[PDB]
RNA sequence: AAAUAUGUAAGAAGUCCUUGUUACUUAAUUGAACGUGGACAUUUGAAUGAAGAGCUUUUAGUGGGCCAUUUUUGGUAAGC
RNA sequence: GGAAUACUGCCAGCUGGGACUGAGGACUGCGACGUAAGUCAAGGAUGCUGGCAUAAUGGUUAUAUGCCGCCCGUCUUGAAACACGGACCAAGGAGUCUAACGUCUAUGCGAGUGUUUGGGUGUAAAACCCAUACGCGUAAUGAAAGUGAACGUAGGUUGGGGCCUCGCAAGAGGUGCACAAUCGACCGAUCCUGAUGUCUUCGGAUGGAUUUGAGUAAGAGCAUAGCUGUUGGGACCCGAAAG
């Protein structure tokens, strides 16, 4: 008889959705990515900074 | 007063072509035709015997009846809101085959010979045709190809 | 006057047709009145028939 | 026969199962997601690192909502419009690209805003306004067993499924994007940003493809 | 605004529950109404939609028509079903012993019909006999035969009936009709 | 008084009303124009395939 | 009855269903048939062909009782024996007691052969006949006799 | 020699294999047309949409039009 | 060299204020939190409290204020028009009836149908009952003389709802009414061909033909009634100059 909307109403997220549990628990919205050194080529910041 | 005439407006349309007048090739007199074939009709302004209407000269058709010197074609035209069927007597030098068709049916046997051997593996035949698809990513190189900068000229007269 | 496909009429009543119409409102008067007039010619003839 | 327990607890049980199928799901498509996008910038990464250059794929998939209202339109543009379902203003529908679609989106650009929609504001649209067609109505989504009884077809369970296969344009996007009803969006919250819309994107307008600023847009309209 | 792609508010176009006022014809479509709802075989709605239909969309069936009708291989044992009414033939001079269920038969055909040793049987009967349309076969009658459908499409060279009164010579048969009046259609 | 000659104004919006319909196609179209020593042929021959047909499957 | 006519549904609206620019006009037409051959040729040619001129040659004085024949077919001369003592001729299927029809007395001027009556033979009175329908009588075993 | 518009085709009424009829046709079972039996099914043959698809009868009003962007004729031009 | 921060984006991160709405009316569904009992924000609002219980809310009406609002009808491309009718009010005031029809619908009977010209009878213009005719239909086609509808399961092919058989179903096969397309057969007209024969000029068998018909091919009609449409009628109403 009335649309309860998702994204408000948790009680209706998790029905449509038995993920979002287990999504909030381990915060995957904040998730941390692993650190790379990696650095670009010299032709590349001699190209971007050239005139 | 007006003038509508069976060959009104046909200048260019019936004029011949550049450096092709005179006779006819006989290829065209040993076509053979066949009731069912998909014909193209193209005015051959020489010869003035069993002619088109300048309302067919572009259009495609089916052969229904084969005479001496003349193919039968039946050809869809819109009068109104609809279409109504016509029966075109041509002589053959206003007919040639159509290739469209021939296309679809060469594309159907090697579909049907890529289904046949590929119905003794089972290989997920997929055989329609698809659009031209959105291209995939590429890694390009700047060996040998450094990039050349550019900048828009100024104004000149150049007279 | 002549419009979609419709059978050709004759209705001919381009005279003063409504001065000669004749409706038979006396047919039941007119039928008792023959009742009555064959039972007084039976009275008038008595035995004959 | 009491029947209000036996079948009951199996109906339940069935239930559970589902459910479990729907969580291992969703949680291979979360992982699949990010994989993806830490592939991509990787892949940017090591390109810059070698000195070449990483082209991305093109898009496969755009968002296009119609702008312009019913009245005073050409014929073609007409048809093509009411081919892809926007027979009303701030009505939206995802469209595979490919050749045909591209030509149909040159037709119709000075009465539509499109782009291409990422998971977020595509997930968004499926909760907030999402709609089935289930035999000729409009019916909301609001449960999975909707999507089960209508897409189950092409192995579609759940609403999440069903984002899956728009975002990753599968091999039945056309059933589950026919299948989606046309989302009926309102006008844009904060406005549209520009003084007047009938102008393209790049003329500071609003109609034809803004390439990412469609996400924006269509967050603020839904 | 809504740029609609169909006319708005337009009816089925159907005939639901007949013009008839026949309480008795009545009482026969919410029977079958109700078999058509809850039975799920198609003879139910076949015949519910003809019971609605109107007399010259239902032509009457001869008995000389169910009888070619029984004469087809393993038709034999079959139950004619008739939503309409059942005539008589005189230029057929030996019938079956079928059962036939119909609307109306006429004395001539019920005649027949019970002298070859058949049945004559209302469709209420037929509902209890076979609820699902067990075993029937369902005989329409020339919808086409009408002296009505003779004159429609009428013009040139339709060969196509004219409207007309009186017939003969002198009535419709000159100019527009022979080449030596003019031209022939 | 002069008046408007001639516009096609209007016209393919009427036509496309309830307009442009195909024609139907059938499987057999008419034989009729097509040449009468053909279709006296074909006559016999398809009476002779009946009979034929018939001796088959009597 | 005048409370279902469509005048009593026009009441309050000005021009009665018959419109604003062309109006309900006396005869803006002719009466009658008017120009049949000029400004109402099109209707005529196209639903009355035919119409105009004249077809044969004229009978002075013709009497439609000179020409008066009836046909019956075969497929029902049998109705017109009485149906009680048509069952007992169609098993009796025997010469020497054959049935005798007078078509003329059922009010049948010519017996034509449409098609298919049973092997019985039949003794068939008639003005004329159809060389089928005599075939097909004589080929049941019958005859047809000639009265007037 | 464009751009825009425009004809046809994108399968089961298809394709292939084998062989019956004829008074047509051929030097000739040569062919033409129509035929009997077998094989190839859901990616059955591009996209998108379908809001049902198809068919028929009957009859109203109307048959003075005008305006805008672009194409365009006469006219110095015109709310021509 | 190591950070920070901006910008852009994501979170099934948290949280405060304001407004409008509360449709539905036993239970049933999907869920969530709990070992369980159970509870819940989970298929649409309940709980607690106060004042009044009356012209207080509200309705009606006159007026005031803010903003808006040109005279109706009509012809017309275009009317508020410096276009026409209209000072006002009451009453009257215009698509009718009939003859014959078209389509559609309802009804009765149905290869038939129509009692009502007439007769019988009557509680007397009613109701009830009925013979012979006649009309339309059941046969067409020719100018006419005239002739007159089965080669065949009343044909073949394609498609066909429904039904039957097998199958859990999907499907496959059989039969296929109506209807559609097409190729044939039959009847009449036209053009040929011209058998046995004979008042030797009559007869017209048989086989054909890019011809032709408002035909046949297991009948559908007849009668009454209704809307709409047609024609003649004063004919929707009022209106000439004339004759
Ligand atoms: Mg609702
Ligand atoms: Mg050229
Ligand atoms: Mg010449
Ligand atoms: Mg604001
Ligand atoms: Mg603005
Ligand atoms: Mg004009
Ligand atoms: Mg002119
Ligand atoms: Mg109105
Ligand atoms: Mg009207
Ligand atoms: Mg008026
Ligand atoms: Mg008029
Ligand atoms: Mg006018
Ligand atoms: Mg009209
Ligand atoms: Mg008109
Ligand atoms: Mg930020
Ligand atoms: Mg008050
Ligand atoms: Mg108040
Ligand atoms: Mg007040
Ligand atoms: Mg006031
Ligand atoms: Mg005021
Ligand atoms: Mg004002
Ligand atoms: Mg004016
Ligand atoms: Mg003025
Ligand atoms: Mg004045
Ligand atoms: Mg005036
Ligand atoms: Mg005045
Ligand atoms: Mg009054
Ligand atoms: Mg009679
Ligand atoms: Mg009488
Ligand atoms: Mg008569
Ligand atoms: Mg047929
Ligand atoms: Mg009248
Ligand atoms: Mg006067
Ligand atoms: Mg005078």
């Amino acid at each position: 008889v009335l649309k309860k909307n998702p994204l408000k109403n948790k009680q209706v997220l998790l029905r449509l959705n038995p993920y979002a549990k287990v999504f909030a628990a381990e915060k995957l919205g904040s998730k941390k990515a692993e650190k790379t050194g990696t650095k670009p080529a010299a032709v590349f910041t001699e190209t971007l900074k050239h005139d | 007063g007006k003038s509508h005439g069976y060959r009104s407006r046909t200048r260019y349309m019936f004029q011949r072509d550049f450096r092709k007048h005179g006779a006819v090739h006989l290829s065209t007199y040993l076509k053979v035709y066949k009731v069912g074939d998909i014909v193209d009709i193209k005015a051959n302004g020489s010869i003035q015997k069993g002619m088109p209407h300048k309302f067919y000269q572009g259009k495609t058709g089916v052969v229904y009846n084969v005479t001496k010197s003349s193919v039968g074609v039946i050809i869809n035209k819109m009068v109104g809101n609809r279409y109504l069927e016509k029966r075109l007597n041509l002589r053959v030098e206003h007919i040639k085959h159509s290739k469209c068709r021939q296309e679809f049916l060469e594309r159907v046997k090697a579909n049907a010979a890529k289904r046949a051997e590929a119905k003794a593996q089972g290989v997920a035949v997929q055989l329609k045709r698809q659009p031209a698809q959105p291209r995939e990513s590429r890694i390009v190189s700047t060996e040998g190809n450094v990039p050349q900068t550019l900048a828009p000229v100024p104004y000149e007269t150049f007279i | 006057a002549i419009s979609k496909n419709l059978p050709i009429l004759k209705n001919h009543f381009r005279k003063h047709w409504q001065e000669r119409v004749k409706v038979h409102f006396d047919q039941a008067g007119k039928k008792v009145s023959r009742r009555n007039a064959r039972a007084t010619r039976a009275a008038k003839i008595a035995p004959r028939p | 026969a009491e029947q209000v327990a036996a079948e009951r607890a199996a109906r339940k049980a069935a239930n559970k199962e589902k459910r479990a199928i729907i969580l291992e799901r969703n949680a291979a498509y979360q992982k699949e997601y990010e994989t993806a996008e830490r592939n991509i910038i990787q892949a940017k990464r090591d390109a810059k690192a070698a000195g070449s250059y990483y082209v991305e794929a093109q898009h496969k998939l755009v968002f296009v909502v119609r702008i312009k209202g019913i009245n005073k339109i050409p014929p073609k543009p007409r048809k093509v419009l009411q081919l892809l379902r926007l027979t009303r203003i701030n009505s939206g529908t995802f469209v595979k690209v490919t050749k045909a679609t591209l030509e149909l989106l040159k037709l119709i650009e000075p009465y539509v805003a499109y782009g291409y929609p990422s998971y977020s504001t595509i997930r968004q649209l499926v909760y907030k306004r999402g709609f089935g067609k289930i035999n000729k109505q409009r019916v909301p989504l609001s449960d999975n067993a909707i999507i089960e009884a209508n897409l189950g077809k092409y192995g579609i369970l759940s609403i999440d499924d069903l984002i899956h296969e728009i975002i990753t344009v599968g091999p039945h996007f056309k059933q589950a994007n026919n299948f989606l009803w046309p989302f009926k969006l309102s006008n844009p919250s904060g406005g549209w940003g520009v003084p007047r819309k009938f102008k393209h994107f790049i003329q500071g307008g609003s109609f034809g493809n803004r390439e990412e600023f469609i996400n924006k847009l269509v967050k603020s309209m839904n | 605004g809504i740029d609609h792609t169909s006319k708005q508010h337009k009816r089925s176009g159907h005939r639901t529950a007949p013009k008839s006022d026949n309480v008795y014809l009545k009482l026969l479509v919410k029977l079958y109404t109700f078999l058509a709802r809850r039975t799920d075989a198609p003879f139910n709605k076949v015949v519910l939609k003809a019971l609605f239909l109107s007399k010259i969309n239902r032509p009457p069936v001869s008995v000389s028509r169910i009888a070619r009708a029984l004469k087809q291989e393993g038709a034999a044992n079959k139950t004619v079903v008739v939503v309409g009414t059942v005539t008589d033939d005189a230029r057929i001079f030996e019938f079956p012993k079928t059962t036939v269920a119909a609307l109306r038969f006429t004395a001539g055909a019920r005649a027949k019909i019970v002298k070859a040793g058949g049945e004559c049987i209302t469709l209420d009967q037929l509902a209890v006999r076979a609820p699902k349309g067990q075993n029937t076969l369902i005989l329409r009658g020339p919808r086409n035969s009408r002296e009505a459908v003779r004159h429609f499409g009428m013009g040139p060279h339709k060969g196509k009936a004219p409207r007309i009164l009186s017939t003969g010579r002198k009535f419709e048969r000159a100019r527009g009709r022979r080449r030596s009046k003019g031209f022939k259609v | 008084a002069k008046s408007k000659n001639h516009t096609a104004h209007n016209q393919t919006r009427k036509a496309h009303r309830n307009g442009i319909k195909k024609p139907k196609t059938y499987k057999y179209p008419s034989l009729k124009g097509v040449d009468p020593k053909f279709r006296r042929n074909h006559k016999h021959a398809l009476h002779g395939t009946a009979k034929a047909l018939a001796a088959a499957k009597k | 009855p005048s409370r279902f006519t469509k005048t009593r549904k026009h009441r309050g609206h000005v021009s009665a269903g018959k419109g604003r620019i062309g109006k309900h006009r006396k005869h803006p037409g002719g009466r009658g048939m008017a120009g049949g051959q000029h400004h109402h040729r099109i209707n005529m040619d196209k639903y009355h062909p035919g119409y105009f001129g004249k077809v044969g040659m004229r009978y002075f004085h013709k009497q439609q009782a000179h020409f008066w024949k009836p046909v019956l077919n075969l497929d029902k001369l049998w109705t017109l024996i009485p149906e009680d003592k048509r069952d007992q001729y169609l098993k009796s299927a025997s010469k020497e007691t054959a049935p005798v029809i007078d078509t003329l007395a059922a009010g049948y001027g010519k017996i034509l052969g449409k098609g298919r009556i049973p092997n019985v033979p039949v003794i068939v009175k008639a003005r004329f006949v159809s060389k089928l329908a005599e075939e097909k009588i004589r080929a049941a075993g019958g005859v047809v006799e000639l009265i007037a």
